[PDB]
């Protein structure tokens, strides 16, 4: 208690190393946590890198998924992975950026790129869609804030290309998460979704910066107008911040 | 008179829990004032009687 | 090496001032124009302060201390030995800093993401500026630093909380404090809740959004939701390094008295029957 | 909004009003200060909840 | 500008969501009134949910009741029932720990008996809602990891009022029960005991105190700017991961060399604030049990530094030259 | 009519009727209080 | 004499709350400043009676 | 002409018994005042 | 006067019952505490003071 | 008839006959705890 | 009389674990009181006997 | 006829003598313990 | 006689880990209230006795 | 028939009797332990 042994070395001092040791061993596990994702390490051409890092792989875990999705294990063979990127190396070495081959918001390879997810929407605890059009909700409506539907949809370069149709919302938690564009002739056609985190909404328009107006016509649709899965979720998400670097040369070029 | 109709207005079962906090409070807070003066501190009153 | 997913998102571009000059990885890390400047001026600071460590005679790194100069020596430049040495890491503290707050920049328009990150790192960075440099040139000398210690520093806290008497009631403390602490809070909760969700007890299926956003309406009566912990909670980290930069600023150059004496207002009031 | 925002900047403004107005009747600017965030708070959220 | 995800441009508001509910049937003790505000849903979801009316909440809640009630009729009997006097020095008044020189053995009413008696109550209270928690989890049938979080908030609760003055030989040792009087207890606290500055455990809860408040800029900051890729949904990342994910990673992977999982950032978040009271239940619990002066410490142990300039003003200047005369 | 929370004419006479009874209960029971307090330790 | 119109625009529950507390809320006020005078301390003139 | 749902009919019928209110109020805010004024004057 | 049964077909005699309870206890240990605090009617104190 | 809470008036009599028993005998025993307490060192 | 109406307005389940707890905090705490006077004081009557 | 619980009031009757008798039981020590305590070291 | 009933309305498992965990910690704190008074502190006692 | 826990009443009286004679098992060392230490050194 108030007595040291062997010199200096006090039970604040044996307590101290004790939490020393479990420190390590706390940051072993938490760094190996991590690796359930994007593991084993590769390089640009593909291959498994020659080195993988201090940590080994976890072991397999399982998660029991709902609704009946089967399970889930984490550390080996991601179903993410897109086969077929339109991108060839800079460099014949490593540490390098790849250069589209061709249209880099199309191909999705940049900030356009999306990953391969589950193509089915969704669901909520009840097992529907999470995230449905305002008309199909029941009893949905805008209590606060501008209401955009009927507002026109103005895009980066200050062209006005349709007006919102409806908002897809999230039921389950209620709020916003797309703004449907009725996009003019003009401009394209059909319906397309942008995320309300990408959208500003004014007085009397509803904007968005990131995407020109030329490229509406190429936002990636939906297979039903009733639901979104979430492989048509993440493509529609990633093609509008794509266009934070591919709307034109200036964003892609050097600002100063 | 013709005060009745104010339970027109008034919910009786959101203003009688209403009334019931305040009257208790109210009752409370003058009691606790009656407590700080020494003159009507009727508990000091009683040790000051007895001497 | 790269991630399982990383080969598409290594693409040119999203740079502010560099370009394909400096657009290249180092290993996991991504190189560019403020890249190389962290670079130069993160080394340039650490290596100065094992050189001031060498001259101080102990290279124990619990007693390493860059200290500022003199409060005579007022702003101007001191002695490299006289604390010099701390005027310039410092500066290369704020060119390192700095320069890392802008490759944040270039990392998030490269990958097409907001630049929350980089702008919650310069409320931080605001927080080291007014230690460092603002602090000091509205008492007008550059000794009222921190010194550049693992413990001395703690001394300066210790002296500069003791030189206002009390230090625990200042105001902007006491709002800085009880932000530091219901972030902490607010971290252990959030975590807790998306751990406990994905991680049940074994033979049971993984909790969505829905079962975790019901348990604290069932625990404390309101959920904030998914998105709303996010957004609430940098807010309340980015308050405390917000609130502990003006409860340090206001010490010296506002209320060189002690801080239990601000109070003196809220005690002495006519409304108070004195 | 805008009712809202407007109806927390007329209480601001006679925030700032209490603040100087005790100010010149004596007080002090803390002590002012406190009604005047006080004065904020109170009629700035009866402003916000009875006027929109 | 972009729009940020600080503040919600539009907010929709349906039906009341009650629950999920199961076959552990929560709905009995669960409210059925709930409220919206549309303030709060600016930044968070705008529904006041439905309290679960579970008893360790309910117990919690009373004998919490009892505690606050107890110490505030304590501070209105300090100034004699006084409300303009209680209103005042409400920052100052406190309801004080016994005085040493009664140790573990019940003190006097005035002389700390009440505050024994709304400690008891305000264990009570706290240890009935951790089992709230708890339970909460297990009804739910979700993992207990706000339990195992909360437990360890009661570790350093329970190291400052219980544990420490148990083994320290006297109630005196407990913090007392004031807004300015806990600061000045904390001051006094480290001013006796040497310099908490020097004691390792209370620097190594300020490691971890900072790092969880620098964590939660970090991830906060991370998922909205992730958030255009529906990044605020991070369960549904965690079975499915999108670019939301991997974006968040190369973030990190391309700024620090290293990143986390959609999961395993949870798993960091955790255990700083976690290992936050911890590692500060530890130091308080061996402070002055153990260790009596924590600078002299740091002296014997070689981590206290030293300073080889005067230590008078007279030094640096004089008294006459400070005054400007 | 009006009618805010229902009660009908006639519930809200016979509610307001034993509402008085019950407030001038009260009073009359203060009045008594506050008379015998006052031949103890007047406040005039 | 045309005054009776204004509930045509003030709902009358929502203004009877407010009336309801700015009535009480005034009362209180009025007598907490008549207690900080000493010439209208009620409870000191009466100690200040029987000494 | 309406803002509250209410007719001529029942406005003014409220405001009769609002007023009978009101100076009820004030009658004994009245003699409130007399006594006070009796007792400690103010003038 | 008689009529006060009608109370009940207003408040749900769980609710107001589990409120009154938690009353009257609060109110009967504030009282107590407050007896126990003065020094006249500490009933506990008074006993060491007779002998 | 005007029931808020589903109960009828029958069951409101009935139920009230009781509370106010349990009423009187609870005030009963502070009536004759407060005379003996007055008995014993009173405060007035 | 016939208070055993109350069982039809209280549940069994709920009252008697609020009286369990209620109870035993009721008896710590008077216990503590009673401890608290050096007159009640029976560990210190012990001591003072002896 | 009325019961929030959902118990009969035959159900009732038979709870309420158990309880009864445990809180009689329970009393009736209380009597003791308080009674005995009074010979000890009487507090009137 | 009929306390047996008191199993129909209570869980077994809830209230004996209940019932454990209090018995416990009730022979624990008042095995500490003995060793804080100095009459009844059998440690200390023994270093008494042997003088 | 007044099972909350969904146990019936035989599995109930047997469950008491066991618990009864833990009950008394517990009590008994208790009361001889009590008895023990009065003699050793009385607290009254
Ligand atoms: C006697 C001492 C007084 C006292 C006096 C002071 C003083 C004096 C100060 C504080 C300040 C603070 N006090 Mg105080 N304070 C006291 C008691 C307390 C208590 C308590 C429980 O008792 C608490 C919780 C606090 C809490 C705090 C926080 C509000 C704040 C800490 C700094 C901060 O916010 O970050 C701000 C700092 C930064 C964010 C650093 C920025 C980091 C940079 C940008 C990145 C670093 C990179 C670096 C190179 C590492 C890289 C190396 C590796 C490659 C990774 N005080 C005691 C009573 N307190 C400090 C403050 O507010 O500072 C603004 C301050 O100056
Ligand atoms: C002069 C002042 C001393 C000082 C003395 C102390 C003391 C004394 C302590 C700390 C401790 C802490 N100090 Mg220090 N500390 C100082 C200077 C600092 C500085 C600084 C920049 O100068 C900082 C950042 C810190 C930082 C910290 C934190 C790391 C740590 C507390 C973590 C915590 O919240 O635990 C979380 C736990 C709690 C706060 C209590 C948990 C509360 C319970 C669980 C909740 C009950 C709720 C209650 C019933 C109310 C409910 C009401 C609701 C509204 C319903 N100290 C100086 C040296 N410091 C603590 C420590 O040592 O940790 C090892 C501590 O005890
Ligand atoms: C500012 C608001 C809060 C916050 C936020 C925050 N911090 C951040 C970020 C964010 C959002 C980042 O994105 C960024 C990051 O990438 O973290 C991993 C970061 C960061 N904040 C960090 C630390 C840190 N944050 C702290 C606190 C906080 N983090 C605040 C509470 C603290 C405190 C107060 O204890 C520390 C120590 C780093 C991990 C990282 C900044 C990395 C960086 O700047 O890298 C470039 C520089 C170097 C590699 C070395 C430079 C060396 C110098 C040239 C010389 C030495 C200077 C220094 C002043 C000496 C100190 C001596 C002694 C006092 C130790
Ligand atoms: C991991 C460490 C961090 C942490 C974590 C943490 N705290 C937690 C949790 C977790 C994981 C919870 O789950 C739990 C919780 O529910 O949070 C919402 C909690 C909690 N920590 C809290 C506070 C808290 N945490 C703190 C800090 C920390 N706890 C660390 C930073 C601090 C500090 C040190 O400053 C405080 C003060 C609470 C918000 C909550 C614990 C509350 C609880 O469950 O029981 C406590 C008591 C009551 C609820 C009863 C209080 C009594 C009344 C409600 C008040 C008076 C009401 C009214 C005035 C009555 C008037 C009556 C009269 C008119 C008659
Ligand atoms: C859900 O979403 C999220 C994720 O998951 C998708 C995440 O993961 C994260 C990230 C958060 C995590 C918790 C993940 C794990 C991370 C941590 C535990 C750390 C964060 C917590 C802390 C308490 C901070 C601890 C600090 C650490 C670990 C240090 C990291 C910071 C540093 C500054 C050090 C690293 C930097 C270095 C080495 C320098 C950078 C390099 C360059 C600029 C390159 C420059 C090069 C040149 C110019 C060329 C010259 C080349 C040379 C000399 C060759 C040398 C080569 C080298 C490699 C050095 C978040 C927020 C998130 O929300
Ligand atoms: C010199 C060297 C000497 C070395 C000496 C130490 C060596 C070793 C000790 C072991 C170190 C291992 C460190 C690894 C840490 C990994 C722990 C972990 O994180 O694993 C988790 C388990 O969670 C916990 O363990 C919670 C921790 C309890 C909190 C503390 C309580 C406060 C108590 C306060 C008291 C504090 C004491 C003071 C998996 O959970 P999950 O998979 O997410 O969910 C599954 C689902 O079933 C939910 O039910
Ligand atoms: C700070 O300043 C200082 C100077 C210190 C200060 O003190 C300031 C004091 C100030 C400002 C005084 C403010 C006091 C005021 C304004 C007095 C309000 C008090 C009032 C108004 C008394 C209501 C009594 C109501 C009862 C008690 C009814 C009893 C009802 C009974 C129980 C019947 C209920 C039952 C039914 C109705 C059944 C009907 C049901 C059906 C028909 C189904
Ligand atoms: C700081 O400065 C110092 C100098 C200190 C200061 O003191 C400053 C003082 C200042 C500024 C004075 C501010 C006071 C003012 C302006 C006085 C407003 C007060 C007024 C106007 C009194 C209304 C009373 C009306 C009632 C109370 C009616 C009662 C109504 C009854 C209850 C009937 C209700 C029922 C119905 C209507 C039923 C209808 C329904 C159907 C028809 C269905
Ligand atoms: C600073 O403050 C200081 C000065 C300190 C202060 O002292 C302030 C004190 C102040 C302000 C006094 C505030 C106290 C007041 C106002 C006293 C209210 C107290 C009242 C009113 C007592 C009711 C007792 C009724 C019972 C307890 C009946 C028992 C009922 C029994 C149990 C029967 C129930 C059973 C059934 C009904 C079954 C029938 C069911 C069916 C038929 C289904
Ligand atoms: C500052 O404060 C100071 C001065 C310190 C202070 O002291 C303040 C003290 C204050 C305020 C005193 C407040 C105390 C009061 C009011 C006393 C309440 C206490 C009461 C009322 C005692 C109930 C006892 C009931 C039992 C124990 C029944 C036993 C039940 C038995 C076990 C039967 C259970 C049922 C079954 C077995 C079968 C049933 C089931 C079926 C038939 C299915
Ligand atoms: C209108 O309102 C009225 C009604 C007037 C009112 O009430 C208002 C109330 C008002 C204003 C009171 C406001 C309270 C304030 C500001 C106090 C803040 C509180 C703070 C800062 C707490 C710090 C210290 C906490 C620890 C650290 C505890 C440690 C607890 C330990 C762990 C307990 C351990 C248990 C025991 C020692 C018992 C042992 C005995 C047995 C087990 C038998
Ligand atoms: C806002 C970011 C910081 C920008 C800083 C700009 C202000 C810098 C101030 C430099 C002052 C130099 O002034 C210096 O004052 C000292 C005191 C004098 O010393 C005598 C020096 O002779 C003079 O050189
Ligand atoms: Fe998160």
């Amino acid at each position: 208690m108030e007595e040291t042994f062997f010199g200096n070395f006090d039970l604040a001092s044996l307590s101290l190393w004790l939490f020393y040791g479990f420190f390590a061993l706390l940051i072993y596990y938490l760094q190996t946590e991590n690796m359930r994702e994007g593991y084993p390490l590769e390089d640009d051409d593909g291959n498994t890198a020659a080195n993988q890092g201090p940590f080994p792989l976890p072991k397999e875990k399982t998660f029991k998924l709902q609704h009946g999705r089967g399970e889930l294990t984490l550390p080996g063979e991601d179903v993410q992975r897109r086969d077929n990127l339109a991108l060839r190396k800079t460099a014949h070495g490593n540490g390098f950026p790849m250069e589209p081959t061709g249209d880099p918001m199309l191909d999705g390879v940049g900030p356009a790129s999306w990953s391969k997810r589950r193509d089915v929407p969704e669901l909520d605890a009840h097992g529907h869609p999470k995230i449905v059009p305002m008309s199909a909700a029941e009893g949905f409506g805008v209590s606060a804030g501008t209401d955009p539907r009927g507002l026109p949809v103005m895009a980066g370069d200050g062209e006005i290309v349709g007006l919102v149709s409806d908002m897809w919302i999230d039921e389950a938690e209620q709020l916003v998460r797309y703004l449907e564009i009725e996009l003019d002739p003009e401009w394209g056609d059909g319906k397309r979704l942008v995320q309300r985190e990408m959208v500003r909404i004014k007085s009397d328009r509803v904007k968005v910066r990131s995407i020109y107006g030329k490229h509406f016509k190429n936002v990636p649709k939906t297979k039903s107008p009733n639901q979104v899965t979430l492989l048509e979720e993440d493509k529609i998400m990633a093609y509008y911040a794509g266009g934070t670097l591919y709307a034109d040369e200036s964003r892609l070029e050097p600002q100063l | 008179s013709k005060f009745y109709k104010i339970w027109l207005i008034f919910d009786p079962r959101r203003v009688f829990v209403a009334q019931g906090v305040f009257l208790f409070l109210l009752a409370a807070m003058i009691h606790l004032v009656l407590l700080s003066t020494e003159h009507f501190n009727w508990f000091e009153l009683a040790a000051a009687n007895a001497a | 090496a790269l991630l399982s997913f990383e080969r598409k998102y290594r693409v040119r571009g999203g740079t502010l001032i560099g370009g394909d000059l400096f657009d290249f990885w180092v290993g996991p890390f991504y190189v560019g124009f403020f890249g190389v400047t962290t670079a130069f001026f993160a080394l340039l600071g650490t290596i100065l302060i094992f050189w001031g460590a060498s001259q101080q005679g102990t290279f124990n790194p619990w007693l390493i201390n860059i200290a500022p100069p003199d409060l005579s020596y007022g702003l101007g430049m001191a002695p490299l030995m006289e604390g010099g040495l701390w005027q310039i890491i410092t500066i290369c503290a704020i060119g390192a800093f700095v320069s890392w707050a802008l490759r944040e920049v270039e990392i998030c328009r490269k990958l097409g993401m907001g630049y929350h990150v980089p702008f919650a790192f310069s409320v931080a960075i605001f927080a080291y500026v007014t230690l460092v440099v603002f602090r000091p040139l509205l008492m007008g000398a550059w000794g009222h630093g921190f010194p550049y210690g693992i413990w001395s520093h703690l001394d300066w806290v210790s002296n500069t909380g003791y030189a206002y008497l009390h230090f625990h009631y200042n105001p902007a403390h006491m709002i800085a404090v009880t932000f530091f602490f219901t972030t902490t809070l607010a971290l252990a909760l959030h975590g807790a809740l998306v751990l406990s969700a994905a991680n049940p007890p074994k033979g049971e299926e993984v909790k969505g959004p829905d079962n975790e956003d019901t348990f604290f309406r069932d625990f404390i009566g309101y959920s904030i939701g998914t998105l709303g912990i996010h957004r609430v909670g940098l807010l309340l980290a980015l308050n405390a390094g917000f609130w502990s930069a003006v409860c340090i600023i206001i010490s010296g150059p506002v209320w060189t008295k002690g801080w239990p004496e601000w109070w003196n207002w809220w005690l002495e009031m006519p409304i108070w029957p004195s | 909004m805008t009712c809202t925002i407007t109806c927390w900047g007329i209480g601001v403004l006679l925030g700032i009003m209490t603040t100087v107005g005790l100010m010149v009747v004596g007080w002090s600017f803390l002590q002012g200060a406190f009604m005047g965030v006080l004065a904020w708070l109170i009629v700035g959220g009866v402003l916000a909840v009875a006027v929109c | 500008p972009e729009y940020q995800n600080i503040f919600t441009q539009v907010q929709v508001q349906g039906p009341a969501e009650l629950g999920v509910d199961n076959e552990n049937n929560l709905t009995e003790e669960r409210t059925t009134g709930t409220g919206f505000s549309q303030l709060i849903g600016w930044i968070g979801n705008a529904q006041l949910g439905p309290i679960y009316l579970g008893w360790f909440g309910i117990i919690s809640l009373v004998t919490g009741t009892l505690w606050f009630n107890i110490v505030g009729f304590n501070m209105l009997s300090q100034v004699g029932y006084s409300i303009p006097e209680f209103i005042r020095q409400l920052f100052w008044l406190a309801l004080e720990p016994p005085s040493p020189e009664y140790g573990l053995r019940m003190p006097p009413l005035d002389d700390g008996g009440w505050f024994i008696i709304a400690s008891f109550f305000l264990l009570v209270s706290v240890i009935s809602w951790w089992l709230r928690s708890y339970q909460l989890a297990e009804m739910h049938k979700m993992g207990k990891h706000v339990a195992w979080a909360f437990a360890a908030a009661i570790w350093l609760f329970l190291v400052l009022g219980l544990f420490r003055p148990i083994l320290m030989g006297s109630w005196s040792e407990a913090v007392p029960y004031g807004i300015f009087p806990h600061l000045d207890w904390t001051t006094a606290f480290s001013i006796r005991y040497g310099n908490l500055y020097y004691n390792p455990f209370h620097a190594l809860s300020i490691v971890f105190l900072y790092g969880s408040v620098l964590l939660f800029a970090m991830h906060g900051a991370t998922i909205l700017a992730v958030t255009r890729f529906g990044g605020d949904r991070e369960l549904e990342q965690i079975y499915d991961r999108g670019t939301a994910s991997e974006r968040a990673g190369l973030f990190w992977r391309w700024t620090m060399g290293f990143n986390a999982t959609m999961e395993g950032i949870h798993r960091w978040a955790w255990w700083f604030a976690v290992l936050t009271p911890i590692t500060g239940g530890i130091g308080i619990l061996l402070t002055g049990t153990v260790v009596d002066n924590w600078f002299l410490w740091a002296v014997e142990h070689n981590f206290a530094p030293d300073y080889t300039q005067d230590y008078g003003y007279e030094a640096y200047t004089t008294y006459d030259g400070f005054l400007g005369r | 009519d009006l009618s805010f929370t229902g009660l009908t004419d006639e519930q809200a006479q016979e509610l307001h009727s034993v509402y008085m009874s019950g407030l001038w209960l009260f009073s009359a029971v203060a009045v008594v209080a506050h008379l015998a307090t006052f031949i103890w330790r007047p406040w005039f």
